[PDB]
Order: C-alpha cells, then sequence, then structure tokens
RNA sequence: GGCUGAGUAGCUCAAAGUAGAGCAUAGUAAUGUCUGUGUUCGAUCCACAGCUCAGCCACCA
RNA sequence: CAGUCGCGUAAGCGGGGCAUAGGAUCACAAGAUACAAAAAGGAAAGAUCUUGGAUUUUUGGAAAAGCUACGCUAGGGAUAA
RNA sequence: CUGAAAAUUUCCAGUGUAAAAGGUAAUCGAUAAGAUAUAAUUGAAACACCUUUAUUUUUCUAUCGUAUUAUUAAACCUUAAAUUAAGGAACAAUUGUUAGAAGACAGUUUAUGCGGGGCACAGGCCCCAUAAAGAGUAAAUGGGUGUGUCUAAAA
RNA sequence: AUUCUAUGAUUAGUGUGAACGAAAAUAGAGCAGCCUAUUAAAAUAAGUAAAAUGGCUUUAAAGCUGUUUGAAUAUUGUGGG
C-alpha cells in the first residue's frame, strides 16, 4: 500500500456490434483491452468506440457501462 | 465576505493562540503537584529514583 | 485551598488575557523555600506518637 | 514459517449493524417461554489490540445485578453477561454504557504503547444469534416503538 | 471467523420473519398462555415444534403480546393452550398480575378478568399444522406476505447448502481416507515391531 | 485583515469602526473577556 | 561515546531546560534547579 | 543516531507438554536454556526490560 | 541591580574546579518567544533566545593523485649547477 | 491476514484425539422406545446446545510470478510493390524510467613552507629556558615519554 | 492591449559565496480597436487543463516540456489565477 501508485489504463469503452462468445451479447457495453479492440475487433467491425457523442445518440449516460462476460455462450 | 473577517466569518486564530488556555493549565497543573513532586522526590532520593519524562 | 483554587488573568498582548507564569509559582506558596523540602512533621511530636503506640 | 503482531481485524465495510431496540425484538423471539431468570444476554467485544500487549483484568459493578462482575480480555476479545431477559431496553442500555466506559477508561489508565481501540461490538442470549450492535439506540422502523413484557 | 461468515449464519437464521407462521394479530388480543410437558409421549410431540418453529415468528411482528410458557414433567398434563382474546372493545383494563415462564409447571393458567374472555384450544397427538390453523382462524388475524428480498434469501441460502453439503462429504471422504490412511500406517509400525 | 480591523475597532485609539463594538465586548476578533466570579 | 550530553526538562511544563554531562555508565541525573519561566526552583529531570 | 535477528552441557549443534546426540572429560559413567520480570495448569519456547551483541539504514553536518 | 535558592550562631559566601592545556558561520535537530504571515482567515518557510552533534587537525574553518628528457608562457641572480 | 464452503486442535489419568473462554439445564427422538447432556468418576481444567475468538489443512476465488505452447486467428519484426504467401513471435526492437559499469572520453585538483629544489617532515593549544632585573622578543632553537582530558560528589 | 525609453531597483528575492535580479506603479514616445476582424478566420475549442516522474525556467507559484495517466460546463458561483 502507498499513497502513490503506478498510473495504469483500465481499457476503452467499446459496444459490440456483433456477438462475440465469451465476451458479452450483442450492444453490450464494457471497458475491452485497447489491443483487442484496436487490432482485432474494430477492423472487423465487431465493435464500435463508444465516444461522448455516441452515449448522447444513444440516449445511455456513461453510467451504463458493465462487465465482460466471460462465462457467455452463444 | 473575506475568509475570517468577512460578514458572519468568525477569526480561526494562530496556533499557539488556540492553545494558550490549555498550556497555561497544563502549567498551573504541574506547579500545584510540585509540593508532593519534591517530598516523593527527597524521601524516595535521587538514586532510587525511577520516573522521567518520555 | 483559596490560593491555589485562585485564576487571576490579566490583560496582556493583542488583548489576550492569561495567568502570568510567575504568579503560577507563587501558587504553592511563597518565595524564600521551596515546598515540599521543608519538614511537615516535627521530631518531637514524632517521639510522643513514638510513645504512645508503645504505651497502648 | 510467518508470523505477526496483531489479532485478525476483518472489513466492516459489508457489516449489517443493529441498534438496540431492533435487536432485542430478533433475540426476544428466539427465547419465547425460556426461563428469564436463566437466560442472559452476554457481549463480546473485539478489540485492535497486539498479542504481546498486556491484559485487562478489573472488575465493575453495573447499576443492576445479572447474576461485583469480573471481566477479563483473554484473546483480543472480552465475554461478560449485560443483563437477564427481562431486562428492560432503558435498563440494559445503561447496563452497557458502565461496561463499555469502564474499559475505556480502563485503556486511557492503560499505556500509550498500543492503545487498544474497539472494533465491533457484539450481542447474544443463551439460545441466540450472535448480531452486530450499531451506536443506536430507537428502532429504524416507526411503527414499532419500545416495548417491555415478559 | 469473517464478518461475511457470522453474516450467512445470522440471515439464515432470522426465518423468523417469513411466511409458515408469521402474522399481525389484532389489537383485539391481550396475552397467550401454553403449558405441556417436557418430552414427546402421550401426545406431546404438537405443541413442541409449534413453540421452535411457527411461535417466534408471531413476537416479531407482535412484540407487544407476553406470549409464556409453563412446562412440566407430567408427560399426561394437559397440552392445552389458553388465548386472551377478548380485551373488552379495547377498553385497556389494568390486568397488572400475569406470571413468568417456568419448567415445573409453578406458573398455571390464571383466571382471566372481569373484561377477558379467554379462548380454549386443545392439541394432543395432533399435528403443528393442525393446530397452527386452528390459531389463526379462531384468531382473526391478516397474514404478512414476504418481500422480494426474502425470497432471495430463501433462494440463496437454499442454493449454499447444496455448495455445503457438497463439501461435506468431499472434506468427510478426505479425513476418512487419511483416518484410513493413519490407521494402516499405524498397524504396521505395529507388526514391523512384532517381527 | 485581523490586524488592521482590530486596530481601529477599539475606543482606545478611538478608532472609526469603535461604534460597532459594545460596553462588554473586546475589540479582538477572536479573544474574549473572561467572566469574574466563582462557578 | 563514554560521557553523553543529557537534558534535564522542567517537571513544570514550562519548556526550560538544562544540559550537562555525565558518563553512560551512570544513573539518571535529577536536580532542583531554578526555573526563570515561573521564577521558582523546581525539580528537573532527564529527558530520556 | 535508528530498527532488525540472535544467547541452552567445557566446546558443538539440536528441540510451550523436552532438555537430546556428539565431541571433550573421568568398556563404563556424569556435564547446561543470558538476566530479571510477567501471562497461562505448566515456558528452550509466549511477553517485557536490560547485558552481550552481530546485521542493516542514517549523522557524518 | 532584579529574581530565588543553599550553607552558616553570625559576619557573610556561592554566576563550577589552586592557576596556566581543544574552534565559527552555514546547514540540520530538540525546546521556548508571539515578532512578521506577499488578497483575507490559517499555514508553510522565516526572525529572536536556549541547547546539542566537528582529527571543520592546512584547527580565522576547499570535497582533490602523478609524469613530461616533446614540453609552453610570464617572471626570478629575490633562488641551485 | 483477499474472501467464501468444509474441516481440523492427542503429555498420565479420563467412557475419549478435552482448542479456549463466557452463558445455560435441559436438548434431540411426530407422539412407542431410547440415544446426548447434567450428575458421579478422572483431571489443573469436564464435555450437549448458542455465541465470539485461536491454530492448522483442502477446494474455489483474488493477487503475484515462473516455465511452456499456439497465433491471415491481419500485434510487432524479417524477406517480399509489400501477398488470405513463408518464417519468427508475445520474444526481439524502440521510447521513458531505474541500477551497475571501461581514463574509452571530458573538466579539474594534486597546495604552501624548507639556509636552492626533490624525497621526507611540518601546521591548533599548554609549561620552562634562551629573553638582556616592566611587558614583548626570532631562528628546521633547546628542554617535555606534555595536550584534544577528568569531574553530580554517594552507597 | 502590444511595443520602445527612464524611474521604481547595487530593491523584493535568490544563492554557501561570487554575484544574479523582478513586478505593481510613475513619466515620456506612440495610441485603436475588433470577429460585419475591412480580405474574408470560431458553429467558443479534450488526450486539452491538470497530476506523477525525468528536465528547462524559476523564489516552492505561474510558464515550457519527453514518458505514463487524465477533468469540469458560467456570478443561479462552472473553470483558471
Ligand atoms: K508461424
Ligand atoms: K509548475
Ligand atoms: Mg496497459
Ligand atoms: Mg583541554
Ligand atoms: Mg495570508
Ligand atoms: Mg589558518
Ligand atoms: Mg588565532
Ligand atoms: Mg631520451
Ligand atoms: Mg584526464
Ligand atoms: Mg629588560
Ligand atoms: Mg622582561
Ligand atoms: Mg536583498
Ligand atoms: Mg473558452
Ligand atoms: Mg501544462
Ligand atoms: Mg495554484
Ligand atoms: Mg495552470
Amino acid at each position: 500500500a502507498s499513497h502513490r501508485m503506478r498510473l495504469q489504463d483500465q481499457g476503452v469503452v467499446v459496444r459490440l456490434l456483433e456477438d462475440i462468445p465469451k465476451f458479452g451479447r450483442k450492444h453490450a457495453i464494457f471497458r475491452i483491452e485497447r489491443g483487442r479492440m484496436r487490432n482485432e475487433w474494430f477492423p472487423k467491425n465487431k465493435a464500435e468506440y463508444m465516444t461522448p457523442a455516441r452515449f448522447q445518440e444513444l440516449g445511455l449516460t456513461r453510467d451504463a457501462i458493465g462487465e465482460v462476460d466471460r462465462s457467455f455462450v452463444i | 465576505r473575506v475568509k475570517g473577517t468577512g460578514v458572519g466569518e468568525k477569526v480561526k486564530g494562530h496556533k499557539h493562540e488556540r492553545t494558550l488556555v490549555a498550556k497555561m493549565e497544563k502549567r498551573r497543573e504541574a506547579m500545584l503537584a510540585m509540593p508532593d513532586l519534591i517530598r516523593e522526590w527527597k524521601k524516595v532520593g535521587k538514586r532510587n529514583w525511577t520516573k522521567f519524562p518520555k | 485551598l483559596a490560593r491555589r483554587g485562585t485564576r487571576v488573568l490579566r490583560l496582556m498582548n493583542n488583548y489576550s488575557y492569561r495567568e502570568t507564569n510567575w504568579e503560577i509559582g507563587r501558587l504553592i506558596g511563597d518565595p524564600g523555600s521551596v515546598p515540599g523540602t521543608e519538614k511537615v512533621g516535627s521530631r518531637k511530636a514524632k517521639f510522643r506518637a513514638r510513645r504512645r503506640r508503645r504505651n497502648t | 514459517k510467518k508470523q505477526y503482531k496483531f489479532f485478525k481485524s476483518w472489513d466492516l465495510t459489508g457489516q449489517q449493524q443493529f441498534s438496540l431496540c431492533d435487536a432485542m425484538r430478533y433475540l426476544r423471539a428466539v427465547e419465547v417461554g425460556q426461563p428469564p431468570l436463566s437466560v442472559k444476554y452476554e457481549v463480546h467485544v473485539k478489540l485492535r489490540t497486539k498479542k504481546n500487549g498486556p491484559v485487562v483484568r478489573d472488575r465493575v459493578r453495573l447499576p443492576t445485578p445479572v447474576k461485583m462482575d469480573e471481566y477479563r480480555e483473554r484473546n483480543g476479545v472480552v465475554r461478560m453477561a449485560v443483563g437477564q431477559l427481562g431486562f428492560t431496553p432503558k435498563q440494559l442500555a445503561e447496563n452497557i454504557r458502565v461496561f463499555m466506559a469502564k474499559i475505556k477508561s480502563d485503556i486511557g489508565k492503560l499505556d500509550d504503547t498500543t492503545p487498544k481501540m474497539v472494533e465491533e461490538v457484539v450481542l447474544s442470549t443463551t439460545h441466540g444469534p450472535g448480531m452486530s450492535l450499531n451506536a443506536e439506540f430507537a428502532p429504524t422502523d416507526d411503527k414499532i416503538k419500545p416495548e417491555d413484557l415478559e | 471467523v469473517g464478518v461475511i461468515r457470522r453474516l450467512n449464519v445470522v440471515r439464515e437464521l432470522l426465518n423468523i420473519r417469513a411466511g409458515p407462521g408469521a402474522a399481525l394479530l389484532p389489537k383485539e388480543v391481550t396475552k397467550v398462555h401454553m403449558q405441556f410437558a417436557h418430552r414427546i409421549e402421550e401426545g406431546h410431540m404438537g405443541p413442541r415444534k409449534f413453540w421452535r418453529e411457527n411461535l417466534p415468528k408471531l413476537k416479531y411482528w407482535n412484540p407487544a403480546v407476553p406470549m409464556v410458557i409453563n412446562r412440566t414433567t407430567d408427560q399426561k398434563g394437559p397440552a392445552v393452550m389458553t388465548i386472551y382474546f377478548r380485551d373488552d372493545k379495547d377498553a385497556k383494563p389494568s390486568s397488572t398480575p400475569f406470571p413468568t415462564s417456568s419448567a415445573d409447571g409453578s406458573s398455571p393458567a390464571p383466571k382471566p378478568a372481569q373484561g377477558e374472555r379467554i379462548v380454549t384450544i386443545d392439541m394432543k397427538n395432533r399435528n403443528s399444522s393442525v393446530i397452527l390453523k386452528e390459531f389463526l382462524d379462531k384468531t382473526g388475524a391478516v397474514a404478512v406476505q414476504p418481500t422480494a428480498k426474502d425470497e432471495e434469501e430463501f433462494r440463496e441460502f437454499e442454493d449454499l447448502h447444496r455448495r455445503s453439503e457438497i463439501d461435506r462429504e468431499r472434506i468427510r471422504k478426505m479425513n476418512d481416507a487419511k483416518k484410513r490412511e493413519k490407521a494402516m500406517l499405524a498397524k504396521a509400525m505395529s507388526d514391523a515391531q512384532s517381527i | 485583515s485581523r490586524w488592521d480591523i482590530e486596530y481601529y475597532r477599539d475606543p482606545a485609539h478611538r478608532g472609526y469602526l469603535s461604534h460597532q463594538l459594545a460596553p462588554g465586548e473586546s475589540p479582538s476578533l477572536y479573544f474574549k473577556v473572561p467572566t469574574g466570579g466563582e462557578k | 561515546s563514554r560521557i553523553i550530553n543529557v537534558r534535564l526538562i522542567s517537571m513544570a511544563m514550562t519548556g526550560y531546560f538544562y544540559t550537562f554531562t555525565r558518563p553512560r555508565t551512570s544513573l539518571p541525573m535529577s536536580m532542583l534547579k531554578y526555573d526563570p519561566i515561573v521564577r521558582r526552583k523546581v525539580l528537573f529531570l532527564e529527558q530520556k
């Protein structure tokens, strides 16, 4: 324990445009690693970045981000 | 409306001023117990004394 | 009891009332001797008590 | 191989504490029909104390008798009765304040090296569950009110 | 002994506020009295379960009414309970004298006051169920319904017992396997010494 | 400031803020005149 | 290392002190000294 | 200046329900918990204070 | 001189030792004082008084090893052959 | 000692593998019997049951870390106009930070005194003589085993 | 508003030292405001302000900056000093 620690990134918020197995159902919002989204999902159009503008158009707020569901089954 | 001297504000007072009444009381308490402390020190003696500040 | 219980608060600096340290010193007794060093009992009185305790 | 100098102190952020009146409502139900003269409360107070430190061996004369009462710290806790089943919350309340104060007075009376601070206060009966105690006294439910009975 | 250990052991024992026998009695009732034997013989098992299963659920919602029990060693004693139903249209009489529980029959059923009319209910060689329904229908009282959170309490602890019993037998299979193994080791040592 | 106010808040200096004081009040914004008696 | 510098703290809680030296293999110092804050002779004891 | 780990037969090393086995000493025998102070039924053991200390940071102005 | 203590019948004596042999600022540390407080209330960092740690031993107080015959400049019969 | 479920605690005696303390005299046995416990025995300490703690051990979970394996399944890297190709691969490489480290390289110091300089030695303080009857008085002048102390006063 | 000169000022302040060294303000030279800028530019500003760390500047603030991280929405008191 300490009063200051190493600064870390928690990930990027994305809304799945498909239904990837082992992560979440379609239209699911959660924080995923930047590597997977940047190299695997975004090119294949499997998800999209949830920018502040996107939150407004979709009517949701920043308090709708969920968690990854590793147990998810198709 | 500045801090302390503003309307409805109260001066905080310097640290040595806040603990002024709590400082003279400690000194007053020690003197009242001075005769009883010297009596126990002259009876017990300098060598057998075992109470010292910390 | 009245002397040691009295508190004279004197006007000082910056409109501050406090007990002067020297007055706090004279509460136990007047200057000239160190209170506590003076023998409370008298050797003669101690001799009388010694006989009383032996008589009984 | 490893060793610690302290008693295990759990996290209380998620604990569910009860008020004195709300607690007796749960306990008085489990002791329905039990002889009140042979059923008495009890309190276990966990203390944030080090194993190396000394122990408490003082006594306390409670306002109302339950059997001078005796209490001793064995291992980071102190166990002693505080009142019979028929004790009303008003009588049982002060019967506890006298116990906590006599402790906190003995702690401050003790050395300043490791002031033993309280962590939690439990309350149970001879046949009741161990429930946590909150500093509050009145019931949270507005419908119920202080009621005394057998 | 963690905080959550003591917490789960408590919230499970807090079934007092549940569906089986809980109900909000009316203000017409004044007090209750019951008398039965210690053992379960000559028709005495019914009242016992009523005292350990459903009766505690009444004092939670009715903590103002005194419910006292008078046990005795006479196994043939009349296992009967009285209900001071009538309070004289809530006239609030001064019913100061009233006994307290005991174990040797020292607190029998006292005579009701002028503004009180008791209601006798016999129970002998009868199940708690028939005894319970006879208490509610006679003493008209509304039954409180549980909240969704209470359903989770029942559902949670129910699924917990699945994990527990699954572990009770598992850890049991490791200890007996050890006990057997340790015993086998001792037998070899004893046998070897004989040689 | 505190000092500047207290200076012109007392009648000894004939401060133009002295009228804001009561006969028993002290010019200082923190200190107060203690009470004499036994209690 | 053989002699240490000690501080005799006033027992009047006035904050005045006297500093003397004494061997390590000796008992703590205790004296009846004059306190200039209260202007009276009080008992001074070693700090530690 | 500041915390930390150690002390048991003559010498080695072991070990809260024990003081063991070697070597040394005189095939056959005997040898001891740094000290005081505590807790618990009982302490090589838990605790406290010193003694001896070693080890690690710091003053080195 | 003021303060307030010891001894002495008293006069009086006592601001270490029969005399003559070891250091400052600065920085840091522990106490007091109540001075100032960069808008204001506080505080920080400062100021005054007391005190401590120095082969600061080149001891009026630098953190510091050699070769040149490949040698250079400015001077010195103030200096050697 | 992240938390959860479950379990475990053996000197002799002791019904027997007594974890400890506190509270308690009844608890269990669907209506018929009896098992537990209290008693009594043993022991320093006596047991069910309800509580709060202590020690130890499994699985799950949290965290950290090692080793390995896979990877157009488009990280990156290599050949390749540079491709659904081939190989390597979460390494390497680069950036930032941190520690160690070559006079390889750079700046600077290495002084002064001395019957020339070099080597050597020397630097503050105290007593005596030289010192010429006040005080002062030099020399790589003569003496000294001189000095960086000791000391709270009492049993 | 910016710019130039003088005073403020061998000052505040910094630095073991040697030294380095502001601003408010004042006087003078000039004077000019605007976004429909008199040449064609905002839908009022997010990897931004800021923080840790390595440096610059510097009085510890403000300012500049590589790396790793990372806000809020107007005096109805939001944001910077
Ligand atoms: K491959
Ligand atoms: K800055
Ligand atoms: Mg990352
Ligand atoms: Mg000397
Ligand atoms: Mg200010
Ligand atoms: Mg010199
Ligand atoms: Mg000199
Ligand atoms: Mg040559
Ligand atoms: Mg070089
Ligand atoms: Mg002469
Ligand atoms: Mg002369
Ligand atoms: Mg200056
Ligand atoms: Mg803007
Ligand atoms: Mg910035
Ligand atoms: Mg700021
Ligand atoms: Mg800024």
